[PDB]
Order: structure tokens, then C-alpha cells, then sequence
RNA sequence: GAUGUGGCCUGGAGGUUAGGACGAAGCUUAUGGCGUGAGCCUAAGAUGGACCGGCCUCUAGUGCAGAUCUUGGUUGGCGUAGCAAAGAUCUAACGGAGAUAUACUCAACAUGCAACGUUGGAUACUGGAGCGGGGAAGGAUUUCGUGCCAACGGCACUCGUA
RNA sequence: UGUUGGCGAUGGAAAUGGGGUGCCCCCACCCGUCUUGAAACACGGACCAAGGAGUCAAACAGACGCGCAAGGGAGGAGAUAUGCCA
RNA sequence: AAGUUUGAAAAGCACUUUGGAAAGAGAGUGAAAUAGAACCUGAAGUCGUGACAAAGACAAUGGAAGUACCUCCAUUUCAAC
RNA sequence: GUGGUUGGUGCAGGAGUGGCGAAAUUCAAGAAAGCAAACCCGUUGCUGAAUACAAUCAUGGAGUAUUGAG
RNA sequence: AACGUGUCGCGAUGGAUGACUUGGCUUCCUAUUUCGUUGAAGAACGCAGUAAAGUGCGAUAAGUGGUAUCAAUUGCAGACAUUC
């Protein structure tokens, strides 16, 4: 929208099934051009590797996309706790990159309908 | 103290000026342009739909 | 949460903090301020035998129309009190601050006071009833304390 | 119109220790005998509150406007005019510059870039690009919140062709029919920098008219007559006839007395 | 009282020229320099953490010491005036962190004061128009047991209609 | 318009201007107000922050800027560029 | 009346130790704790503390001109002016 | 001959509405900073290798920034 | 001497300023646009594994059915993907 107040609004009370298009990732060179889409929504089981911020260079599976904190969580991104204890660490999707699609049938149809040829 | 004027005549006791207490009673022309838009594009639909009748 | 001053040599002090005390500002300012150079022992030694009253705390700055003593003829005063709440939170704190030199692996026999302060904490707030059904404040005035003391 | 005015409050009087103005009636909360209603007050009515009659719009003469029209485009063909107003035309042929009317059937904004590039009007169309920024002030808040320079104009005969330039950043087009002060003249200033197209430069005589002519199209209108008829008054006044009459030049401590 | 000023200042708009994570705005000053002045500019911050300056035009909810001015905070008086109707409590043993709390010398006093609950004993008061036992109007969980003691019970609490 | 000394040899220097605090000699009634007249025994006046008062419209006139001129100028509406563009 | 406006992320202070507890002293997370829970910045007014200057028998404040002491300020010079 | 505005039965398109649906750097350098006086020469020349700093000793976020290519 | 006075460095109390803004105010437009005895607007009482207010709902009660979508929701618990 032309207007920030309104654009903002709709932004930050998106619901769900709105979020989960606006929680994307791009697509690494082998599969961008293996499927001619250049980025697809994050989705648990995937594989990625981060691009941006402190934990650059790190790759892990993806176990939550929260989507109420606007982040993903990955299972090889954490740091420990006062008592020891480890938590997981939240980025943003648009920071990290996929590099392995958890493929269903209807993700399949999703590819082909995205697909630029 | 009042020198050389003419004598007013200006019409302005009864109460048109819209405040806290008053509703007003004035008219302003803000929405011109968007009328006149209105106005022609009402008259483009018409003449298409009768046609070929003028 | 550092201090007003710091002390010459960090490895031989101790320190000691209150917050909130809930004991008048007025009262332990005086009670406070009396120690300022002494060692510790003189200091607990003080405040034990104003306890038990053979002894006072002069009132210097806040001692508008109170009453005269023999007592304070030993601090170049004539007035002086004994403020019983204020020693024994003053007691508490030096207790606290004794046991930190311990830890830290100093003698307590040799430590000297070297700087206290005393400030106004936010008031709290009650309220009284006048005559003619007017309302008027009855307000609390509580204080912070910090202290430190360097071996000698 | 009910801002600031919708309690119903009323003064003390004297005889009460306290000034004279309207305080909310009531008891209970904390905006209980607080004053009202007035330009010094919290939560109060602001001094002469504001109305939607103001003038907001205002009349031109329509021969004042032809006349300002015409004077900008006469200065916008004055190189020395045109880089005071700020735009780098260093590197142009020409001023006033007229173009092949071929580019009206480019199809990429890759083909229109390379014909900038050709004519050399990148130089301003880089200044603008390198101008952008965020706007300093409140303005950022209210759907203002970038600004960057004027480039180059570029002035088409028809409504046709403007596919391929509509995306460039930094240049603006124009159609000949109906030219725009505000845009002939950016804050007031004179001295645009325009790119003519061949069929629109012959188009200007018949819109326009001249000093003889009439216009065909502004009904009844001529370009308005010089007060001087050669502008440069140094030339005159060091001229042989006026130095002939001029008049020749000619050549140019104690107190006391006792 | 009138008028002038390529006279100073504040929020925004059209232009133009510039600055900023190698640190913007804001804030501090025995930081000087400039100007008759309104004011402008530099320095330092052992302050801050993301925006903003100059010039030409345009525009306005545009400059505060005082109105028994409005809202919020503070302050001397001041540890002061007072907290005086309804007579009054004492003692031992238990309980409790609320103690018998020391640098040593030293038997002990002259260096841990003051105040609290329960039980027993003593001494008083109410005095049947009662600080007795039940109800209406009004109140609506204040009732009971176990805990707790930050705030409230204008002193205090280990106790409470909290 | 020259001449002769002192200090200054690259420093924690010397000098000259600012700034700060104390002292001496001299000078000096408390602000705002109304009033013929206020330092007044005439009214308002404990401190700080933020707010706080000649504005918008309409009729007329005079001066100054600009366009045209025995003429000047609309308004409302329409037409097509126009379907970013009030 | 009343912006929960800590921080990029709770990583929201494990453990030692004094205290009945609230808390204090260490240690740790974090670019910052001088960001420690209503926690961005953090003004004026008022108060505490350390150092220093004097002097309150002319209420203080104020003006003009010097001097004593200080000066995290500026400028100039250093062997030719 | 006409009437979809007599009624009963069938079955078409369009508009409106709702879903789907586009390009191109996570490019290189960890002084990651400058100068060569309108334009060009310049796709080229030459400027340090730093550690400073903090009222003997240790200590000191995220590249949408900069620069160059595309 | 003490108390008081003045200047500077550090610290409290207090909550201004700046930066931010899912809010207000004002102006325009579009249309198969206008409630109720077939019981409305309003008012009350309830409903979650955990649930005070608010939000949603009505003993089928933080929801049943149908379409579309596609893997969550999250303080803690608990549990057809060719779409149960
Ligand atoms: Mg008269
Ligand atoms: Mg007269
Ligand atoms: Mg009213
Ligand atoms: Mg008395
Ligand atoms: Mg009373
Ligand atoms: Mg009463
Ligand atoms: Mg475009
Ligand atoms: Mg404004
Ligand atoms: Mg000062
Ligand atoms: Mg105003
Ligand atoms: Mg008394
Ligand atoms: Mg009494
Ligand atoms: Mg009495
Ligand atoms: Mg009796
Ligand atoms: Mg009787
Ligand atoms: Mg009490
Ligand atoms: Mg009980
Ligand atoms: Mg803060
Ligand atoms: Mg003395
Ligand atoms: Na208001
Ligand atoms: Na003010
Ligand atoms: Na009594
Ligand atoms: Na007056
Ligand atoms: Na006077
Ligand atoms: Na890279």
C-alpha cells in the first residue's frame, strides 16, 4: 500500500496462512536451477544454512518455524544457558538459504505451478 | 475612529458559523473535480451502451 | 551501582550498600556521618554504648528545637540523641561489610572507615485527617547508605 | 467543531482562594475541579480552532500564465541559465537539444539507457540517482519519505513511445500539448534542462505563435513585445556616440593660524 | 505611539548544495572565538546510539517572568505542632531470627537497647438501660482452618475484619 | 622613523588576551502594575519543567508589486491529452 | 490517570559467601548492566559527599577599576625580530 | 407476425466476485581508506603497512556502509 | 572551633527533551448497501486441560457443518497429509 500506516497494520497483524508466505527463503544455484522457482516458503524438515548475523556459515534441519515470533528455529544454531542447560536461537528466514526441499505430493504441485518455463 | 468608509451592510448575524454549540449552516465546493469526473464518466458509459443511437 | 568514590587500593577494601532502609534519613544521617574516620572496632564499640546510653550521637544539621545533653559536650555540641532504630541497622551494616574483608582475606582489626554517604530514597505515602474534613499528607522519608573501608 | 468543550464546566467565583475559570464538576477521579475550556488549560480548546473555509486554492489570470509559460521555455535555452539552476550538461552538443524522432519505438529500457548515454544526459540522470535519501523532518511519517533532485525533461509530440522510458529513474517526460510550469520551473527557478524530439520542436511556432503571428491554438495570443530592444546597456554606454557627449574628466596639517 | 532592517530565532513545503556507525538528533560546561544586540560557530564529554545542516523562495497552532494563570514534580517551616475523654496492669515458664550479639584485658555492673504471642498465677474494670446472648434496615464472604508478615492496622507485632 | 636592553634555545617554556574565585577604594532603595505622584504602611509576587493570548471568512477603501487597456475579467459548466492526474 | 520504548536475541545473573529475610560482596551473559524488569535517552529544581577558597559585626544580589591565586581555553614567538 | 414483463419447463456467453500467476549480486576485497582542481587522460599513476587511545601491565554486535566490478 | 556561605569533580531524587508511532482529525470515492412478533437493539447469567479482565461463543457454548489452503498451535501440557 501507499500508505506505511496501512502497509505496517497489515504487516504486523498478518494472520497464519498469511505469514507463512511471508516467512520465505531463496533457493541455492543447483536448485534454483533444477526447478526454475527462485524461493519457496520455509517448512519444518527442511535444510538450510544461514547467510547473515553471528551464526554465519552454520547449516542444520529446521524443527519450528514459531510464526508469532516471526522466526525459525534450527537444531545446530543454540547457546547455553547460566546453568548449563541449551536453548535454541530464532533467525529470520530471509537470512538463511535452502539447500534441501522435505518434498510431499503437494509441494511437488507447488513447484510446478511455480515454475517460470 | 472611524474615519472615511462606506457604510457596511455585510449580513452576518444569524448563526452559520459551525462551533460547540451551532451545526452551521454553510456549503464548500471541495468535491468539484471529483464530481465533474463523475459526470463525464456516467455520460462515456451511456453513449456506449445506447449506441449506436445518439 | 559503583560508588561516589573509589577506594586507593581495591584489594584491600571492603563495601557495603542499603537501599531502601525504612529507618528516618534525618536520624541515620547523624548516626552515619559520626564514623566517618574511625576504625571498625571504635565504631561498633560507639554504637554498643549508645545502646546502652553512656554515650550519644551528636545532631549537627537536622536538630532544629531538640533538647540539650551532657553527653554531647564530647563532640563540641549541647544537643544529641539516641536513635535506637538507626544503630541497629548501622550495626547490620558494618556487620555485612567486616564479613566481606573476611572473605576477601584481610584483618578486621586493622580496617578504618574511609567514606560513608547517606541519601534520600523515594517517600512513600499515607494520609491524615484535619478538621473541617480536610485530608493532608503523612509521608515516609527512607534513605540509602554506602560505606567503604581500606586497611591500614 | 466539539474538541476541547465537551465537559460541563462552570466557574467558582470569588470568595474560594482560587482563580476564575471553568472547572469539571464532579468528584471521584483526579480530573475533579480542574480547569476548562479555555487556551491555557490541559485538555482545553486551542485559540481560534480551524475551519475548512480558508482559502486553499487562489486565481491566475490566463495571459499572466501563457506569459510565465513562455518565459521559461525562453530560458531554458540559455546554457549559462541552465547550470546555475544545477544540472550538468557539460558534456551536451547542443542547447537547445532536438533528437531524432526514431526513439519513440524502443521497446527496453536497455535501448533507451544506451541513447541516454549517447546524448549524454547520464551525467544528470546519475546526479539525481545518487541524490536519494531519506527525508529529514517529520515528512518521513506522513508518505514522504524519500526525496532526490530534477533531471533531465524530455518532451515527446503525442502520448506514444514512453514504454521504454517510464522506469528510468531520474528523468521525466512531457507531452507538448500541455507543458507545466511547476515542472518548466522546479521551486521557482528558471533553467530546466529539456531534450526536444524533432516533430515536437516544429510543433512550438504554431503552438505558441510569434512576435507577428497569432497562435492556432491559444485563441488571440502573441509572444509579448521587449521593453528593450538590445539588452546590453555596457556596449551603449561605452559606446563612441555617447562618449562624444560625455562630459571631460578634470584634474583633482597645521590649525593654529596664530 | 508610528515606521524600517540582504535584522535574529521555531515547526513544515518546492528547489539547490552538503554531512553521518572513523558516530545524527538531544543533553552537560571556569570551551573559547565572533556580533552594539537578538544570536551564531568551534572544542571536550572518561555522554548518546540514527538521523540531519547551509542558501533562495513558500507556509503557519511560530519566541514567555509574573494572568488569586493551567497540569506535573519539588521545597523551607521541621524531626517541629502534636499522637493527653472512655481509670491499669504486674510476674514466671514456653515460643520466636527478634540474643545473654565485644577488638581484648577482664567474674560480674559501668559496651545489644527497646518491643511481641500462648499458658499459669496475681490485681483491676464492665456491672442486667453491660466492651453479655439473639434479630430487622444496610453490608455481602468480613465466617472457619492452615500458612504468611512486602504494603495496610496514624506506636509495635511472632498477631489481624490484612 | 629607525636605535639600545630584558624575557624567550622547543619546554611541564615565555608572553598576550579571555574565563573563575577572594579582597580593597568608590558607586548603587524591589520588581511588574494603575496613578498628577510608588522604595512605599497601595495590589500581584516559595522553586522548576511543559503549555499559554490580534486568528480565520466576508463587504469597502488607501498605498505599494504585476498583466492587459476603451476595455478588463469571470463563474458555473463542457471537451480531450486523460483512461500519474483534487 | 496510564506508550510494558530492556536487548538483535532472555542469552532475564548458574555457583561462592554474609544475612531471619529484603538484600550486600564476588563470579558470570551481553557490543554495552553507566541496558537488571517496567529497565531508550535521562534535563531543570532540590539533596549527599570529596577537594578548595575565604570570612557572617554594613542582608544578599549589582556597576566600575585594579590586584592576589588558579585556569582540561585561545593565539603568538623562540635567534630574528 | 410479435411478446423471455403471463405461466411451466430446459441451457449459453459476458460482466461482478473469489483463488492462482513474472526479472536481476547475499558478487570481490576483513587502506572494507584517500588524492590526481568543470569534461577527458583515468580500463591509469602514488599515499601508510599503525596501531593509536585511555584523567610496567593487561583490555577493547549485526555490513541495507565504503570501494570496485556486473 | 562548630554552624552557615561560595566554586568545582562524583552520586541520588525527579521524569523534561529528542528520536519512534498497528492511534486520532480532515477531505474524497465505489455499491445487487439499510433492523424487528420467522422475537430486534439493549440488559443478565454461563462456556477452555490450566482462564480474573478482555475477546469469541451459547448446555452442540475460546465453537459443530461446508469450501479453500497445506503443516502447525505454542506460557506449559496434550494429540488426514495423495489432506479426517
Ligand atoms: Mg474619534
Ligand atoms: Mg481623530
Ligand atoms: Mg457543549
Ligand atoms: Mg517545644
Ligand atoms: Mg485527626
Ligand atoms: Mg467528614
Ligand atoms: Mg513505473
Ligand atoms: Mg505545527
Ligand atoms: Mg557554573
Ligand atoms: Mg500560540
Ligand atoms: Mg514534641
Ligand atoms: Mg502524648
Ligand atoms: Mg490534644
Ligand atoms: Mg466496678
Ligand atoms: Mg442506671
Ligand atoms: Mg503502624
Ligand atoms: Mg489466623
Ligand atoms: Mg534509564
Ligand atoms: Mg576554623
Ligand atoms: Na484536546
Ligand atoms: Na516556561
Ligand atoms: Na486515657
Ligand atoms: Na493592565
Ligand atoms: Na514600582
Ligand atoms: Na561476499
Amino acid at each position: 500500500c501507499g500508505s506505511r500506516r496501512k502497509a505496517r497494520r497489515a504487516h504486523f497483524q498478518a494472520p497464519s496462512h498469511v505469514r507463512r508466505v511471508l516467512m520465505s527463503a531463496p533457493l541455492s544455484k543447483e536448485l534454483r536451477a533444477k526447478y526454475n522457482v527462485r524461493a519457496m516458503p520455509v517448512r519444518k524438515d527442511d535444510e538450510v544454512i544461514v547467510k547473515r548475523g553471528t551464526f554465519k556459515g552454520r547449516e542444520g534441519k529446521v524443527t519450528a518455524c514459531y510464526r508469532l515470533k516471526w522466526v525459525i528455529l534450527i537444531d545446530k544454531v543454540n547457546r547455553e544457558k547460566a546453568n548449563g542447560s541449551t536453548v535454541a536461537v530464532g533467525i529470520h528466514p530471509s537470512n538463511v538459504e535452502i539447500t534441501k526441499l522435505k518434498l510431499t505430493h503437494h509441494r511437488k504441485s507447488i513447484l510446478e505451478r511455480k515454475d517460470r518455463s | 475612529p472611524k474615519g472615511n468608509n462606506a457604510i457596511p451592510h455585510v449580513h452576518q448575524k444569524k448563526h452559520w458559523n459551525p462551533c460547540s454549540s451551532q451545526k452551521g449552516n454553510v456549503k464548500v465546493f471541495l468535491n468539484q473535480p471529483a464530481q465533474k469526473h463523475r459526470r463525464r464518466r456516467l455520460r462515456l458509459l451511456k453513449a456506449k451502451k445506447v449506441f449506436p443511437r445518439p | 551501582t559503583h560508588y561516589s568514590r573509589k577506594p586507593q587500593v581495591s584489594s584491600k577494601s571492603a563495601k557495603a550498600k542499603v537501599s531502601d532502609l525504612r529507618c528516618h534519613y534525618k536520624n541515620t544521617f547523624e548516626t552515619a556521618n559520626v564514623i566517618n574516620g574511625m576504625p571498625l572496632r571504635k565504631a561498633q564499640q560507639l554504637y554498643r554504648q549508645v545502646l546502652a546510653k553512656t554515650r550519644c550521637i551528636p545532631f549537627k544539621r537536622y536538630n532544629g528545637k531538640i533538647g540539650r545533653t551532657a553527653q554531647a559536650k564530647e563532640w563540641g555540641q549541647t544537643k544529641g540523641r539516641w536513635p535506637r532504630k538507626s544503630v541497629v541497622a548501622m550495626m547490620s551494616l558494618l556487620k555485612n561489610a567486616e564479613a566481606n574483608a573476611i572473605e576477601k582475606g584481610l584483618d578486621p582489626n586493622q580496617m578504618v572507615i574511609k567514606h560513608v554517604q547517606v541519601d534520600q530514597a523515594a517517600r512513600m505515602r499515607r494520609r491524615t485527617y484535619r478538621a473541617h474534613g480536610r485530608i493532608t499528607p503523612y509521608m515516609c522519608s527512607p534513605c540509602h547508605v554506602q560505606l567503604f573501608m581500606s586497611e591500614k | 467543531r466539539l474538541s476541547g468543550m465537551n465537559h460541563s464546566a462552570h466557574s467558582w467565583g470569588t470568595g474560594r482562594a482560587v482563580a476564575r475559570i471553568p472547572r469539571i464538576s464532579g468528584g471521584g477521579t483526579s480530573t475533579s475541579g480542574a480547569g476548562a475550556f479555555g487556551n491555557m488549560c490541559r485538555g482545553g480548546r486551542m485559540f481560534a480552532p480551524t475551519k475548512i473555509f480558508r482559502r486553499w486554492h487562489r486565481k491566475i489570470n490566463l495571459h499572466q500564465k501563457r506569459f510565465a509559460v513562455v518565459s521559461a521555455l525562453a530560458a531554458s535555452s540559455v546554457p549559462s541559465l541552465v547550470m546555475s539552476r544545477g544540472h550538468q550538461i557539460g558534456n551536451v552538443p547542443e542547447v537547445p537539444l532536438v533528437v531524432e524522432d526514431s526513439i519513440q519505438g524502443y521497446e527496453k529500457t536497455k535501448e533507451a539507457m544506451a541513447f541516454l548515454k549517447a546524448i549524454a544526459a547520464i551525467d544528470d540522470v546519475n546526479r539525481v540517482n545518487d541524490s536519494r535519501e531519506i527525508r529529514a523532518g517529520r515528512g518521513k511519517m506522513r508518505n514522504r519519505r524519500y526525496v532526490a533532485r530534477r533531471g533531465p525533461m524530455l518532451v515527446m509530440p503525442n502520448n506514444k513511445g514512453t514504454r521504454a522510458f517510464r522506469n528510468i529513474f531520474g528523468l521525466d517526460l512531457a507531452n507538448v500539448s500541455a507543458l507545466n510550469l511547476l515542472h518548466l520551473a522546479p521551486g521557482g527557478h528558471v533553467g530546466r534542462f529539456v531534450i526536444w524530439t524533432q516533430s515536437a520542436f516544429e510543433q512550438l511556432d504554431k503552438i505558441f505563435g510569434t512576435f507577428t503571428e497569432a497562435s492556432a491554438v491559444k485563441k488571440g495570443f502573441t509572444l509579448p513585445a521587449p521593453m528593450l530592444t538590445n539588452t546590453d546597456v555596457t556596449r551603449i554606454m561605452q559606446s563612441e556616440e555617447v562618449r562624444r557627449v560625455l562630459k571631460p574628466k578634470k584634474l583633482q596639517t597645521p590649525t593654529n593660524g596664530m
